[PDB]
C-alpha cells in the first residue's frame, strides 16, 4: 500500500515550509518584554547581507513546526490488587519516579488507590505531576483557565490566535485530547472569519492548512492565497491536497490531464472543491489583472 | 513661544559692598528654557527685584536655543562622558521605558 504521507515527511515539510513563507519582520516582531540598550556595528553591504543570512537561518529555525500527533489513548493498566490493604487509607497515593535521566514517556508513575489496586496514572494525572518535579518554563501545574471556549473566544476577537497556539504548545502535550481540541478550534474560527493572513511566517501555518487538506476544506485558503497574488503558494496546496488524497476525483483528473501550474487549481475547482464557483472567480479575476495590467 | 516653557535652576541672594549702601542685594537667577521637543537654552539674569530677574533671564535665554540630537525622540544617540571644569557628567543612552534617573537638575 502507498503509504500515507506524513507530516514530517521530507516533501510535506517542504510544502508546508513554501505555502508558510518567511517574513524577517514578523518573525522578529519586538517582544514586550524587558529591554536593554542596543548595540551598534558598521558593516559593509558584504556583512549587511551576511548578517540578513543569518538572520534568514535563525528565521528558519524559529518557524519549525510544531509536531501533529494523533491523540495517545487512555492509560488503564493494573499492576496489582493487593486487597488486603482496602479500607486501611483515604487518599490515593501516586508515586513518581523522579530519577533524571529517564524520558518522560518511559517514567514510571503509579496510583495507590483506597481499594489497594496498584495502577499506572493516568495521563492527565503524567503531566501534572511532571510538572511538580521537572518543571518547564510555561506550563502551569494545573490546567489555565484562558483555554475555555469563552475565554478562547475573546482572544479570537482580539486577532491573537497565534498566541492562543503558543500557549497551547507551552501547556499542552502535543498528543493530548486539550491540545488537539485547542488547535482544532483555532484553525476552525480562521476559516470561518478567513483569518489566513495572522499565522503566516508563524511556526503555526503548517498545522493549520495540514488540518484543512485532511479535512477536505481548502477551499478557503486557496480563495485567500489566490487574492493575495501567491499562486505558487495556491499550486502548492491543491498538490499537497492531490499528495494525501491520491484516490480522490481531482487527483485522477490531474494525472489524465497532466495539469500544472494554474491548471492544478482549475482541476480543484470542477471536480473536489467544495466552493468551485468562488475559487475559478478569483482565480480568474488574478489572471485578467495580471494580464490586463502586465 | 507659547509652546516653550520656562524653569527655575538657581536663584541666588549675591552682595556687592557698597559705600553708599553697605551691602547690596541683588537676586541672580539661573533658568533654563525648552519646548519639549528637542530646542532648548539657559540664561542668567540678575535684578535689584526677583520678578525683573525672572523676565531678564527668561527672554534672553530664548535667544540662545541649541537644538539638541534625540534617538527615536526619546534618548541620546550614544554614551556622553565629559568634564566640564571640576564638574563630571557620565550619560547613559538608555532603552524606551527607562525613565530619567538623572540629578533632579538634569530631570529638569
Amino acid at each position: 500500500e502507498v503509504k500515507k504521507p506524513a507530516f514530517m515527511d521530507e516533501e510535506v515539510q517542504r510544502i508546508l515550509t513554501k505555502i508558510t513563507g518567511l517574513d524577517l519582520q514578523k518573525t522578529f516582531r519586538p517582544a514586550i518584554q524587558p529591554l536593554k540598550p542596543p548595540t551598534y556595528k558598521l558593516m559593509t553591504q558584504a556583512q549587511l547581507e551576511e548578517a540578513t543570512r543569518l538572520a534568514v537561518e535563525a528565521a528558519k529555525v524559529r518557524l519549525k513546526m510544531p509536531p501533529v500527533l494523533e491523540e495517545r489513548k487512555p492509560i488503564n493498566d493494573v499492576l496489582a490488587e493487593d486487597k488486603i490493604l482496602e479500607g486501611t487509607e483515604t487518599n490515593k497515593y501516586v508515586f513518581t519516579d523522579i530519577s533524571y535521566n529517564i524520558p518522560h514517556r518511559e517514567r514510571f508513575i503509579v496510583v495507590r488507590e483506597p481499594s489497594g489496586t496498584l495502577r499506572k496514572a493516568s495521563w492527565e494525572e503524567r503531566d501534572r505531576v511532571i510538572q511538580i518535579y521537572f518543571p518547564k518554563e510555561g506550563r502551569r501545574v494545573l490546567p489555565p483557565v484562558i483555554f475555555k471556549d469563552e475565554n478562547l473566544k475573546t482572544m479570537y476577537s482580539q486577532d491573537r490566535h497565534a498566541d492562543v497556539l503558543n500557549l497551547c504548545v507551552a501547556q499542552f502535550e502535543p498528543d493530548s485530547a486539550e491540545y488537539i481540541k485547542v488547535h482544532h478550534q483555532t484553525y476552525e474560527d480562521i476559516d470561518r472569519h478567513g483569518k489566513y493572513e495572522l499565522l503566516r511566517s508563524t511556526r503555526h501555518f503548517g498545522g493549520m492548512a495540514w488540518y484543512f487538506v485532511n479535512k477536505k476544506k481548502i477551499d478557503g485558503l486557496l480563495i485567500d492565497q489566490i487574492q493575495r497574488d501567491l499562486v505558487d503558494d495556491a499550486t502548492s496546496l491543491v498538490q499537497l491536497y492531490h499528495m494525501l488524497h491520491p484516490d480522490g476525483q481531482s487527483a485522477q483528473e490531474a494525472k489524465e490531464q497532466a495539469a500544472e501550474g494554474v491548471d492544478l487549481i482549475k482541476v480543484f475547482a470542477k471536480t473536489e472543491a467544495q466552493r468551485g464557483a468562488y475559487i475559478e472567480l478569483a482565480l480568474q479575476t488574478y489572471q485578467e489583472i495580471v494580464t490586463s495590467h502586465s | 513661544y507659547e509652546d516653550f516653557d520656562t524653569r527655575i535652576l538657581e536663584v541666588r541672594n549675591v552682595f556687592n559692598m557698597t559705600a553708599k549702601e553697605g551691602r547690596k542685594k541683588s537676586v541672580r537667577v539661573l533658568v533654563a528654557v525648552g519646548n519639549g521637543n528637542g530646542a532648548a537654552g539657559f540664561a542668567i539674569g540678575k535684578a535689584a527685584d526677583r520678578g525683573d530677574a525672572f523676565r531678564k533671564a527668561k527672554n534672553r535665554a530664548i535667544h540662545y536655543l541649541h537644538y539638541i540630537e534625540r534617538y527615536e525622540g526619546h534618548t541620546i544617540f550614544h554614551d556622553i562622558s565629559l568634564r566640564f571644569k571640576r564638574t563630571q557628567i557620565r550619560m547613559k543612552k538608555q532603552p524606551r521605558g527607562y525613565g530619567l534617573r538623572c540629578h533632579r537638575a538634569i530631570i529638569t
